């Protein structure tokens, strides 16, 4: 008989941190 | 007797990178 | 007698998706 299937691979590697933000909106002028 | 295991599978695929972070609050007043 | 080696298993899970970035910079003077 054949033997059996092997197991999983491993979990794959995980995704970067997401990027910062964008800049807010410029202040409300003098 | 039963052949012997297979080997491990292939390692999972990257995750996808992070969302991006919310845009920053707005200026001080000039 | 002894029968041959079985398959190789299956592809992993997928990696964590990263984390979201921080807030962005607080906007420029008005």
């Amino acid at each position: 008989p054949v033997g059996a299937r092997g197991p999983a691979g491993p979990q794959g590697p995980r995704g970067d941190k997401g990027e910062t933000g964008e800049q807010g909106d410029r202040g409300i002028k003098g | 007797a039963v052949g012997p295991r297979g080997p491990s599978g292939p390692q999972g695929i990257r995750g996808d990178k992070g969302e991006p972070g919310e845009k920053g609050p707005r200026g001080l007043p000039g």
